[PDB]
């Protein structure tokens, strides 16, 4: 419900692609 | 690619050889329509487990692989499901629905025992295909536990009780026709 | 320990893989994000990050519930 | 230049009336098919088995082979899963019910031979942190209830 | 010319053992723990029992005495770095004050050895031998290669001079970087 308003918001707000890339590595390796 | 295999309890193989001797030496067929069918086993499936998962993933994964046997029960069933005898059962519905206006999907008629056939199938089906070591042992390991759950409950659709009842007792002979044209007449 | 990450060895031989479940797979942490490298999407991302923080707490949580009442008992006890 | 047909009906090795394909050797019964076709209703022209079907399709490349078996298990995106296994049925070849040999060493009141016969001897993830969530929250509420069950015992 | 297919990991082992003696200025810590010799002991006496026929097992005694012999020979002249010949000078004085020679194989580990493997093609092909020979050779070598690969886990761990111990390399002193490299 609120989950996917948290990673649209965390998408809108990095605001790049290659950072949100990197982003999403980064909670790949944790 | 690996040799995998699954641990499939013994009793249920009883109940295999003991469905293939009941429709080879007197032949008796399953009815069609069965009690409820195949989808509604793996409704009741899906709907006893999904209650007591908690992460997401693992119920996305029931869900995936509940549908998925679902289909690939549906399409396999004329090819390598039932036995040179039921032909003729299959393609004179077959050629029913095809006069009903729309085509058959096997779901809607079969029951739990073609199941079984499907999950003993399943082993060698996989190891003749290219998926990886992870990914086939989940999906060993998916299919072991739901024929556990269907050892939970062989009481309510595999153990036919009333077996003298030929509507309770699935397994119906057939006339002359099919001893005719199963052996070649 | 040490490194989850490999070397970029290129001339064309780095090959992909696209596993065929997408919320279990493991595999390193040497994934290429698609719309031995694995090749895994968006989706699965966000699957095994919420199911790993889920699954987390509600262990954590158990064991201290199991202790907490363990103490209880061993309190009444006396 | 023609080959030889093969007397026997692969799908359970047995003859009959049947028939054969016009590329491949071995032949099968008029209702081994899938759909089951009738003895009368034959195909208009040539018909070929699942084996050249996939030949003329293919055009004999591998890399037409992993391009459509690819854009398939992107098909099914839903059902990844069982991909794999889904692709390969729209190209084999049907046979009758034989479960391996892996099964049947259990017991040795069975018999059977070459006859095959056998003798008596997205709204997703909102639903599934739905499902999560409620659980959960059943979940601590027993476990509240189970700390409550050491406590009523307590009460002894 | 001459061809060797050596595994893509150890391929990175070698450029990682490449950045630590190059800019990184770290050596090895010697007397290593896994010395050439037990790695060739264990293969050989691994392998011995694989296969029956005696002439394998000439063959195979054959290759490994003789590798024995040319990395004794091969050690100094060929397989060090710039930075890790004041550490040969070294060994080799506190060897000759107890009398006793030098001998390689019991103190070098097995990067160095590595090392003499990757550049065999060239030392083969600067030579006149036959083809047989020169294939043979080849064919014995990538069969060590991946029985060294099976065991990679167990040779070369990662484990950071600079945070607990015992690494297979060692940090050098600015005394030690002045007399090796700068002098
Ligand atoms: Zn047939
Ligand atoms: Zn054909």
């Amino acid at each position: 419900n609120e989950e996917v308003t948290f990673f649209e918001k965390a998408k809108r707000y990095i605001g790049n692609k290659h950072l949100y890339t990197e982003f999403l590595k980064i909670l790949n390796l944790y | 690619t690996p040799k995998i295999s699954l641990q499939i309890p013994i009793k249920l193989k009883s109940v295999l050889v003991d469905d293939w001797e009941y429709v080879t030496k007197d032949k008796k067929i399953c009815r069609l329509p069965a009690d409820v069918t195949v989808e509604m086993v793996l409704n009741k499936y899906e709907h006893e487990v999904s209650q007591e998962l908690e992460s997401p993933g693992s119920q996305s994964q029931l869900s995936e692989y509940c549908a998925g046997l679902k289909l690939y029960f549906d399409k396999c069933l004329g090819n390598m499901l039932l036995y040179r005898l039921e032909r003729l059962q299959y393609d004179e519905l077959l050629k029913k629905s095809s006069k009903d206006q729309k085509p058959l999907v096997p779901i809607r008629i079969y029951g739990a025992i073609h199941l079984l056939r499907l999950i003993s199938v399943l082993p060698e089906l996989i190891s003749s295909t290219t998926m990886d070591l992870q990914s086939c042992q989940l999906l060993i390991k998916q299919t072991e536990d739901f024929l556990v759950w269907l050892l939970m409950h062989v009481d309510e659709y595999f153990n036919d009780k009333d077996p003298n009842r030929s509507d309770d007792a699935l397994y119906v002979n057939t006339s002359s026709q099919y001893e005719g044209v199963a052996l070649g007449m | 320990k040490v490194w989850k990450k490999q070397r970029l060895i290129n001339k064309k031989n780095q090959l992909y893989y696209e596993p065929l479940q997408k919320i279990g797979y493991q595999n390193n942490g040497n994934i290429q994000i698609i719309p031995k490298i694995t090749q895994i999407d968006e989706n699965s991302i966000k699957y095994d990050f919420f199911d790993k923080i889920y699954k987390s707490k509600m262990v954590q949580k158990r064991k201290l519930f199991q202790f907490q009442e363990s103490l209880i008992d061993k309190l009444v006890s006396n | 230049i023609d080959f030889e047909n093969e007397d026997f009906c692969s799908a359970c090795n047995q003859s009959g009336s049947f028939l054969c394909c016009d590329t491949c050797p071995k032949s099968f019964h008029f209702l081994c098919l899938d759909p089951p076709i009738d003895p009368n209703n034959l195909p208009k022209g040539d018909w070929h088995c699942n084996e050249c079907k996939f030949k003329i399709f293919i055009n004999n490349s591998m890399a037409t082979l992993k391009k459509i078996e690819s854009n398939f298990i992107k098909q099914n995106n839903n059902v990844k899963i069982f991909a794999k296994l889904l692709f390969n049925i729209d190209s084999h070849n049907p046979k009758q019910f034989q479960l391996p040999n892996y099964i049947k060493e259990t017991f040795p009141a069975v018999k059977t031979g070459s006859r095959g016969q056998y003798s008596d001897e997205d709204e997703n993830s909102i639903k599934y942190d739905f499902f999560d969530k409620i659980y959960k929250s059943k979940m601590v509420q027993k476990r509240k209830l189970f700390q409550f069950q050491e406590s009523l015992i307590d009460k002894l």
